[PDB]
């Protein structure tokens, strides 16, 4: 079972 | 700004979650997802409620909220 993956996306 | 968490579901049912501000263009999310899948960004299409997400769409424009789902499919014939 895959682990949780959270990616923070930055602005411009 | 403040962030919401979106869940991106792939064709194999896998998930990657993204925290994004309400004003951030969703191009950046598409790039990150494609990078992590190891495929060209133009080989994928990203849908919210079945509608195509453009590079310059924001969560605010699309009415997105905390824990909303984006689905990713292969690109299709035509435009």
């Amino acid at each position: 079972e895959a682990e949780e993956r959270v990616v923070v996306i930055s602005s411009s | 700004g403040e962030y919401i968490k979106l869940k991106v579901i792939g064709q194999d049912s896998s998930e990657i979650h993204f925290k994004v501000k309400m004003t951030t263009h969703l191009k950046k999310l598409k790039e990150s997802y494609a990078q992590r899948q190891g495929v060209p960004m133009n080989s994928l299409r990203f849908l919210f409620e079945g509608q195509r997400i453009a590079d310059n769409h924001t969560p605010k424009e699309l009415g997105m909220e905390e824990e909303d789902v984006i689905e990713v499919y292969q690109e299709q014939t035509g435009g």
